[PDB]
RNA sequence: AUAGCGUAUAUUAAAGUUGUUGCAGUUAAAAAGCUCGUAGUUGAACUUCUGUUCAGGUUCAUUUCGAUUCGUCGUGUGAAACU
RNA sequence: GCAUUUGCCAAAGAUGUUUUCAUUAAUCAAGAACGAAAGUUAGGGGAUCAAAGACGAUCAGAUACCGUCGUAGUCUUAACUAUAAACUAUACCGACUCGGGAUCGGCUGGAAUAAAUGUCCAGUCGGCACCGUAUGAGAAAUCAAAGUCUUUGGGUUCUGGGGGAAGUAUGGUACGCAAGUCUGAAACUUAAAGGAAUUGACGGAACAGCACACCAGAAGUGGAACCUGCGGCUUAAUUUGACUCAACACGGGGAAACUCACGAGCGCAAGACAGAGAAGGGAUUGACAGAUUGAGAGCUCUUUCUUGAUUCUUUGGGUGGUGGUGCAUGGCCGUUCUUAGUUGGUGGAGUGAUUUGUCUGGUUAAUUCCGUUAACGAACGAGACCUUAACCUGCUAACUAGUCUGCUUGUAAAUAACAGGUUGUACUUCUUAGAGGGACUAUUGUGCAAUAAGCCAAUGGAAGUUUAAGGCAAUAACAGGUCUGUGAUGCCCCUAGACGUGCUCGGCCGCACGCGCGUUACAAUGACUGGCGCAAAAAGUAUUUCCUGUCCUGGGAAGGUACGGGUAAUCUUAUUAAUACCAGUCGUGUUAGGGAUAGUUCUUUGGAAUUGUGGAUCUUGAACGAGGAAUUUCUAGUAAGUGCAAGUCAUCAGCUUGCGUUGAUUAU
């Protein structure tokens, strides 16, 4: 019967969204932040959504997480995936072609550009 | 709250007085969401006047009936006729349990269908366009409404309603001619009304050379919309 | 409505509810169980195309003009379908 | 309509043609060939089934569905008959309008191999279809035609014109042996009949949820006596509402008077207010006393004395009514249901009613969430909220709580032990209870989860079943209940020997019986006799009246009034409960189990106890030996047992609402 509801849930997303560089894994730091943060009229409620949103601290270490878009660790997140070698993989000046592309070369008469491979 | 804020790039344009006239949208073809973009073409300072003086008509109002849950739940349906005599004319309606709710929604709507009949001539040419350029057809569920160039002054010949809608669109003189089950009221009032519509959507001779080529407005005003209110 | 106005009955519009113009026929009434077939109705394409010149009007257009006038006339020049 | 092998006979399409003819064609009243089954005529044949029929069964009835039989038929020659939902319910010839694979038959190239009447690939012509899709059609279902239709005309036959009457009547030098077929009316009557689709409701259809619904169990009711409601039946009267959950220990419905509506007999007017008459030279009130009466009811009658408009007689008419009508109504309250449901805005889909949102699937107690997502966001309901219970050796304090410290007192060798009495710039563990903490499913988990909601386990924790137990309860209903709770009422009824307001006696408790809640038992896990410093929560005096503590008397229930406290954290009391425990009796039998029912006595509440209000003492001791068909409630301090209070209340708990004590079996 532990399963947590709307009010609950909205919450503790906005509470990530506009806060995340302020939270911790810690439960006890998180409901202290929420109730500086905001107005909540249960400590019942408050604790709820501080515990949710820990749950949901937790689950954003781990990777993404649907419903929220923290746009500057996505950013961050986004500048780590890229990394590029010297060579890459696209070489202009060889370049291999199979026997099919090579008949519509010929089609349009390109089977002869420097740099190109048969195979 | 009776200043109106535009949630449309076209409600912008209007309302900080950038697009010029109303048929200029008509022309771009610019979809208007948003019935208050109307009501800045027609203004309410209520000179009486003039024949741009923007009208509003209850047709319909339905008790329409559903059986849920072993109740029977009422609730009203409305048509909605918009129009100034001079060339435009819109039809709408709207389902609400309360009747002045279903009529001002139905007045939104209709509002929103806001289209340009055109003004042809019967006979010679000489001064106001009496009437429709060609003959032409409403199709509405079962119903059909076939629209007749009429000569001057011979008035409005058709039923209660289509001659009611006509009157607003200002097509002065026209023959009818009704196919269908034309007590279905929305049905004969649509019909109509999509007639009144395709005016424009014949090809006359006299539309065969090249158009204009002009730039959208959103393109010319792009700069206006790209500052930050 | 009005010195007139009710009612009954046949007939006309309303009726694209007789339909040539002009209706319907899978399920609302409606395609014949199926073929052959005479009357009836219905029927593929080809023949002096075309071009050149003249004239007469009749229309049209108008950066040709004119005259006068509350709009016709004359004239251009070309442009038509004619005859 | 056609499905075994082979042979024969004539026929056919499609394809293939740089073959021939040259408009020879399309459709079609006449007129013709066919034409399932069933049926008919004359012969055959007859195995299977099988109308009719004979029987069994079923059933209220079955001349039916089921079963055992069985004739005509079913098969066959010659003949008739011409009909079907003879169905794509869709006329034929011809064009033209989308896309995609596949299929059957020809052909044309190409490719592989094990080199062929076989594969594969690409074309194409013709068939049967299918799948997407239409900015084409349609009332829609749907339709690649049902498209190229008011932007209405490629060619041609046929058929329809609201529903029934009726494919009936009638006529057929139309048919048929017959059955019948074909042709085919009108009178009359009627506002609908009809088509698609939507939403409900329903289903002796499919699927999926949830609940003590069932499951694993427990306590049992149903069997007995008694108590208390209903119904019957008596009755002067047995007042009355309320009949499946959703009437029936319910109407706070435990009634001796009262209550109280019922019944028998008596009294008052509190019959205002207005009009008419009467009244001051008297309207009217009262009352000794004798009768009278149940009654010191002046009720009545005789008897007069008082009294002094408080008004009397009519005519209108108001007060009053526990009289009727919940199907006239408010208000309140039950129930669906505490189930998880219900809306709207803007976008999407329908001509439209409507629909999506609001869902396949997980997940939750929950339309709780996750996710899916032509929907996006929101509102109500659920949750949150609120009350009670559980944690604080930390805070704030307390003589209307307690602790300790120091004094003392008693029993004792007593800086022993156990008890009192005192005490303080003392103290907060226990006790109040204010502030604030605390739980969020926390921490961990190569546990299950498509790693999402969530579930699970272990650890920590006062507390991890939504912490526990509750309060609140959307949209809609149900002519649910209530005129008898209301000085909330509409309408109806009764208005002076009143259906008004009183008084006296009955009645609601009357018993052959039927049906509900329930108390107590059938005993040994027991009954009885002693002993035993274990509760919680409630109450409480307009002063003697309310809780009641001492004390005394009585064998007892109970009485004194002798001394007292308390409008209460101070007093009753922080006790006085009962299961339980320890001894001892009794010994598996209607036994002391069990006590219904009865007869004397005594006491208490009440003017009143008889028709036993309760309580006490001796007797008296019934049914009942664990309960048929049925069936109720229930998952943890829970069931069950066990007492206690509060409501009622002068007296009367077998009821209700609560309170703790002892504490499970089994699921989860
Ligand atoms: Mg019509
Ligand atoms: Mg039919
Ligand atoms: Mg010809
Ligand atoms: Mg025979
Ligand atoms: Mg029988
Ligand atoms: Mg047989
Ligand atoms: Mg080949
Ligand atoms: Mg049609
Ligand atoms: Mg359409
Ligand atoms: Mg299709
Ligand atoms: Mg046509
Ligand atoms: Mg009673
Ligand atoms: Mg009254
Ligand atoms: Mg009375
Ligand atoms: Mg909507
Ligand atoms: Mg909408
Ligand atoms: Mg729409
Ligand atoms: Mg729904
Ligand atoms: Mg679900
Ligand atoms: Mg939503
Ligand atoms: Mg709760
Ligand atoms: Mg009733
Ligand atoms: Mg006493
Ligand atoms: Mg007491
Ligand atoms: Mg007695
Ligand atoms: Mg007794
Ligand atoms: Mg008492
Ligand atoms: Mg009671």
């Amino acid at each position: 019967g532990r399963v947590r509801t709307k009010t609950v849930k909205r919450a503790a997303k906005s509470l990530i969204e506009h806060y995340y560089s302020k939270l911790t894994n810690d439960f006890h730091f998180n409901k202290k932040i929420l109730s500086e943060v905001a107005q909540v009229p249960s400590k019942r409620l408050r604790n709820k959504i501080a515990g949710f949103a820990t749950h949901l601290m937790k689950r954003i270490q781990k990777g993404p997480v649907r419903g929220i878009s923290l746009k500057v660790q996505e950013e961050e997140r986004e500048r780590r995936l890229d990394y590029v070698p010297e060579k890459s993989i696209i070489d202009i000046e060889k370049v291999t072609i199979d026997n099919e592309t090579k008949e519509m070369l010929k089609k349009l008469g390109y089977q002869n550009i420097p740099g190109l491979v048969s195979a | 709250k009776n200043d109106w804020q535009p949630q449309t790039k076209l409600g912008r344009l209007v309302k900080y007085g950038k697009i010029s006239s109303l048929d200029e949208i008509f022309k771009y073809s610019i979809p208007i969401k948003e019935p208050e973009i109307i009501d800045h073409f027609y203004p309410k300072n209520k000179d009486v006047q003039a024949e741009h003086k923007l009208m509003e008509e209850v047709l319909q109002i339905t008790p329409v009936q559903k059986q849920t849950q072993a109740g029977q739940r009422t609730r009203f349906k409305g048509f909605v006729v918009v129009g100034d005599s001079n060339g435009h004319i819109g039809l709408g309606w709207k389902v609400a349990k309360e009747v002045q709710g279903a009529i001002k929604g139905a007045i939104t709507h209709a509002k929103l269908n806001m289209v340009p009949v055109r003004k042809g001539y019967w006979g010679n040419k000489i001064a106001n366009a009496h009437t429709i350029p060609q003959k032409i057809t409403g199709k509405s569920g079962s119903v059909r409404i076939r629209l007749v160039p009429a000569p001057r002054g011979t008035g409005i010949v058709a039923a209660p309603i289509p001659k009611k809608v006509l009157q607003f669109a200002g097509v002065q003189d026209i023959y009818t001619s009704s196919q269908g089950c034309t007590r279905t009221r929305g049905n004969f009032l649509k019909a109509t009304y999509y007639a009144l519509a395709n005016t424009y959507r014949y090809l006359t001779p006299d539309f065969w050379g090249k158009p204009e080529d002009n730039e959208l407005p959103f393109e010319t005003f792009s700069e206006f919309l790209h500052t930050k209110a």
